[PDB]
RNA sequence: AACUAAUCCUAGCCCUAGCCCUACAAAUAUAAUUAUACUAUUAUAUAAAUCAAAACAUUUAUAAAAGUAUUGGAGA
């Protein structure tokens, strides 16, 4: 309903609105799967109204009453998602053993780095997908020089780090 | 960035540490979490300062500067309410105390006794005085919002106490999405065709 | 930047003894930032040197330069603080020493 | 739902159902002059007008007659202390006309002594 | 939807999401919780915990009874493939 | 302060390990 | 130019610290140790100049030989170019 | 954090002719019903607070604080007076040099009335001759005479923080009796400005 | 005691020693960063010259024996 997008008529003009603590993760875990789905929308509805009220406050150049309310709802909403995700993660691992919901693998880019490549579903297979074959997952021979530079760069960073520590040590003696 | 009495990110802090400021940094002796023994609400005796020798309760701790703030102690005087119409009213303004400038107080005997950190049967770390060994319990501090949990009265949109504590989850081999389907009876018989992931 | 002209106005002399003549009052006033050329302002300053408070105000009122208007505001401010803080009993009894 | 992956559809594939919605919308007082039945909404840029129609009809049980949506460009003229351009987040404004003859009006949210000066009044001397 | 030839839009009903809205009537869980309500000690659910809570009792009872075999592992809840379910754990085929 | 002990070298025969990468080739020769 | 308007804090240095107190000890290891260990053996520093000294070109050339294989490719190329200038200056001027 | 509270809990009403004035001492006993219960509250925390002996201790603080003005001993004056009193004493003395002296008290100081997390305010009656001369920034004399004694009777309120173990009596406020004469006028002459009006407006 | 100005100490760096190493979502090589088909898909030659030979042409380095014999428009 339209009224749900707005605060209680009595609360209008109040400096703050009395609200309690946000939902904790354990309490949401105690709640049932169906309850969690129901709660998310209930949490969301308040968030939209608070967001709805906040935008009107921005239009009016006015403060939002009890801004902590929005943070509490977001904390409750965020806690719900992890609990739901945790249950999904546990079942996924048991039935399939996969630690990631989406298929993926470690692949080497043209720069010689090793990065996790998330597989994409396509209507056609890779071998008949010329564009996918056109995509480059191989490192050129010249990247060996870059790899040596990367190792040298890491060593340089450590050397600079020691220099940074040395200057800090000087002032410690000066200060104390 | 030099940490000050002003909270980081505040208007005073921004003036204290503007983006272009490159002042000679102040060095603070690092203190480990185990090493640190001063917490808000702890009764401590000021070793040195304006109010040296006066025991006070901590109200703010800037661990970055090893600063402990005691309300109504180490106090200099400033004017509140200075305006065109009125000169202003003098008030008490506290100054930070470094960690070495205070020491913990043994409850039974009020003295600045050096303390050593040791665990208890429950496993909670508790400070123990090096001499006249005794347990200094962690002090009780009111909630920052000022809300006493039990005294709090539920307002609009607030779940009652029992509702939050109720447990309805039943361990089963079904996700939230699957469980929602059973309760609301969502059924889908269509099937995606073979998809080549890559 | 140096602001020693104000500090000259903060000078406090020792209490005069009963058998000591009343010290003539000295007021130091300045406007640090003016979007105007000093040379043009100097010409106005040079003419008004040594004149009385009332005479300077009258001359400035009919001056066409923008700097003269600024000086009049500065002069009026100096006169106000002189009576308010420097114990100038008579408004007319003021002259431009420098 | 925004910032999430949606299943690819093939012939005969399952109907797309979003059981939990990440779309968050804000009702805003009309900046321009609009009919009373028309309602403005600030919505995520990835939401479709059909999604809003389904969103209002299902989550909020609001009957909708017509929907008009516009994208407002966020000003990038502003620059920080480093002279780096700051871009205002782009937002989508949705004009929704209610059905069933319903009408909407934005609620009114946020309805010493002068004779003796120089001697402090403290002095009795 | 899909755009056909001549750049004419043809909405695909399947690809248009349907918002499944829970029934919030009579539901005691709300945007906020009382400051009165004590927090619970976090015990996140994991594959081992889910197996212990749900799968372990069934196998334990069957093993003592002797009616356990590799062929009936799916009876205790193993899914050889995720295909056929509206919500597939891997590959993920459903929106949140 | 007390001066540190005078340096003392390891005495007696020392046979280099052929497999060790660090050991130089000349230390593994029959002449060695 | 302009000069500091503040005086630096006073500093006190101990001349009898162990390093200064024991500086030079065991410098007679060879004569007092039966010459088993030469004082040159007591030098600790860059490998290519331990117990050895030479002109800038000789020091650079010796440095290249000692750590040429363990030097960076960029450094080795720079060292090669630097050696060229040093060689020409000393050997042609 | 506040160690003092502005204002007086209950303002004691001085009777005309008290300067001419046993007698007044008995009035406290008659009014002790109103104040003695308060006196007990100060006594409970201290037990050494007596209306007879407090004025001597109170008198020293009053004189000492005034002495700090001559030397501009702000740090010393802070302890003597409460936070409320401090600005009043020194605010109008800015950029001024004052020679202040205390002549022998005309009559003995006596506690008059007291009131009281808990802040106790004690009203003390003081009639004393004092010499005051304030000079300009340039040293010109602007108020008072260097060595002429002016007899003034006033009621002075001191305050203490009863709850604090280290709480002590610090000068807080002064009650001026209505029958007291006006203070000496400034040497210089002031002008009351006339009404300021816009061109179309007319004189009022 | 005047305006313009000036004042300061750490931001960090440098060289050796030591040590090798084996550590959000979303979008993307299509037109990179464009949520799904198109169109198959891809780096690297003696290192040279400059330079030295006062030009230029073969030529011109980049533990002791020893900068010696040899080699070289026998010249750098």
């Amino acid at each position: 309903g339209l009224e749900e997008f707005f605060d209680d008529p009595k609360n209008w003009g109040e400096e703050k609105v009395k609200s309690g603590a946000s939902w904790t993760c354990q309490q949401l875990r105690n709640k049932s799967n169906e309850d969690l789905h129901k709660l998310w929308y209930v949490l969301l509805k308040e968030r939209n109204m608070l967001l709805t009220l906040e935008q009107e406050a921005k239009r009016q150049r006015l403060p939002m009453p009890s801004p902590e309310r929005l943070e509490k709802v977001v904390d409750s909403m965020d806690n719900v998602d992890k609990v739901v995700q945790e249950r999904e993660d546990a079942l996924r691992l048991l039935q399939t053993g996969q630690e990631k919901p989406r298929p993926g693998a470690w692949r080497r880019d043209i720069f010689g780095r090793i990065v996790w490549h998330k597989f994409k579903q396509w209507p056609i297979p890779w071998y008949l997908n010329k564009r996918y074959n056109r995509r480059r997952f191989f490192a050129m021979p010249y990247v060996d020089r870059f790899i040596r530079l990367r190792i040298e760069k890491h060593a340089r960073i450590e050397a600079r780090k020691r220099s940074l520590q040395k200057k800090k040590e000087k002032i410690l003696h000066a200060k104390f | 960035y030099r940490y000050g009495m002003s909270r980081p990110g505040s208007i005073a802090d921004k003036r204290k540490n503007p983006p272009w400021s490159r002042r000679r940094p102040v060095v603070v002796e690092p203190i480990s979490d185990e090493d640190w023994h001063l917490f808000c609400g702890d009764m401590v005796e000021i070793l040195e300062g304006k109010d040296a020798g006066k025991q006070g309760k901590v109200v703010q701790v800037v661990r970055q500067r090893n600063w402990v703030v005691l309300e109504g102690l180490n106090t200099h005087y400033r004017y509140i309410g200075r305006t065109k119409d009125h000169r202003g009213t003098m008030i008490a303004s506290e100054a930070p105390l470094l960690h070495h400038q205070v020491k913990l107080v043994d409850p039974v005997d009020r003295k600045p006794t050096e303390i050593q950190w040791r665990f208890t049967e429950a496993g909670e770390r508790v400070r123990v005085s090096t001499r006249s060994g005794r347990i200094i319990p962690k002090p009780e501090f009111p909630r920052a919002d000022g809300i006493v949990p039990e005294t709090w009265t539920d307002g609009p949109k607030d779940t009652s106490v029992e509702d939050a504590l109720e447990r309805t989850y039943v361990p089963r081999l079904k996700t939230l999405e699957e469980d929602v389907m059973e309760a609301m009876g969502i059924q889908e018989t269509r099937r995606f065709k073979k998809v080549y992931w890559y | 930047i140096s602001r020693k002209w104000e500090k000259k106005n903060k000078i406090v002399y020792p209490p005069q003894l009963p058998g000591e003549p009343r010290r003539p009052a000295e007021i130091y006033h300045c406007r640090r930032q003016i979007k105007y050329s000093k040379d043009k302002m100097w010409y106005l300053a040079k003419m008004i040197r040594g004149m009385s408070i009332d005479q300077a105000l009258a001359q400035l009122e009919f001056n066409d330069k923008k700097g003269a208007q600024i000086i009049k505001e500065v002069l009026l401010e100096a006169q106000d603080m002189a009576v308010r803080d420097h114990n100038v009993e008579f408004r007319s009894n003021l002259h431009i020493a420098e | 739902a925004r910032n999430v992956l949606y299943p690819l559809y093939q012939l005969g594939g399952p109907q797309l159902r979003v059981f939990r919605t990440n779309f968050f919308i804000q009702l805003v007082r009309p900046g321009t002059a609009q009919p009373e039945d028309t309602v403005q909404f600030r919505i995520p840029m990835e939401m479709t007008r059909v999604d809003l129609r389904n969103y209002l009809e299902q989550i909020y049980n609001v009957p909708v007659a017509a929907v008009r949506t516009r994208v407002q460009h966020g000003s990038n003229r502003r620059r920080d202390h480093k002279n780096v351009r700051i871009k205002k987040p782009d937002y989508k404004v949705a004009y929704v006309q209610l059905a069933h003859g319903q009408t909407f009006t934005f609620p009114d949210l946020f309805p010493s002594d002068l004779r003796c000066p120089g001697i402090p009044s403290w002095f009795g001397l | 939807g899909i755009y056909t030839s001549d750049r004419k839009f043809v909405q695909i009903k399947e690809m248009v999401p349907e918002f499944v809205v829970p029934d919030l009537t009579g539901f005691k869980l709300k945007p906020y919780v009382n400051y009165r309500a004590p927090a619970g000690i976090d015990t996140p659910l994991t594959a081992k915990a889910l197996f212990q809570e749900t799968v372990a009792p069934a196998i334990e009872k069957d093993f003592k009874e002797g009616t356990f075999d590799a062929n009936n592992l799916e009876k205790y809840g193993f899914e050889p493939t995720q295909e056929g379910k509206l919500f597939q754990l891997y590959p993920k085929n459903f929106p949140r | 302060y007390r001066a540190p002990p005078p340096p003392r070298r390891r005495p007696g025969p020392h046979s280099p390990d052929p497999e060790n990468l660090l050991t130089p080739r000349w230390q593994l020769t029959p002449r060695y | 130019a302009f000069v500091r308007l503040t005086l630096p804090p006073p500093k006190v240095v101990d001349r009898w610290n162990e390093k200064r107190a024991l500086f030079g000890v065991y410098d007679n290891i060879g004569i007092l140790g039966n010459f088993e260990k030469h004082p040159k053996e007591l030098i600790k520093g860059p490998v290519w100049l331990r117990g050895w000294r030479g002109n800038e070109l000789q020091r650079c050339v010796r440095k290249k030989k000692f750590v040429g294989n363990r030097m960076f490719i960029e450094d080795l190329h720079n060292l090669n170019k630097r050696i060229s200038y040093l060689y020409k200056h000393f050997n042609r001027h | 954090h506040l160690a003092c509270t502005a204002g007086i809990f209950d303002p004691y009403v001085p009777p005309e002719g008290d300067a001419r004035m046993l007698t007044q001492r008995t009035e406290r006993l008659r009014k002790n019903a109103a104040s003695q219960l308060a006196i007990r509250k100060i006594r409970e925390f201290d037990a050494n607070f007596k209306t007879k002996d407090f004025p001597e201790k109170a008198k020293d603080i009053f004189i000492e604080a005034h002495l700090c003005l001559n030397n501009s001993d702000h740090d010393r004056l802070h302890t003597l007076v409460t936070e409320h009193c401090f600005p009043d004493m020194v605010w109008d003395l800015k950029y001024k040099t004052v020679r202040w002296g205390f002549v022998e008290s005309l009559e003995p100081a006596q506690v008059v009335h007291v009131r009281c997390n808990m802040y106790g305010q004690v009203t003390v009656r003081l009639h004393t001759r004092q010499t005051l001369a304030i000079y300009d920034r340039f040293g010109r004399l602007m108020y008072g005479q260097e060595d002429v004694p002016k007899d003034v009777l006033e009621y002075v309120v001191f305050e203490r923080h009863l709850m604090n173990p280290y709480g002590s009596w610090r000068m807080h406020a002064k009650i001026v009796p209505a029958w007291a004469p006006p203070k000496q006028p400034i040497l210089k002459t002031l002008m009351i400005p006339g009404p300021q009006l816009k061109p179309w407006e007319e004189y009022e």
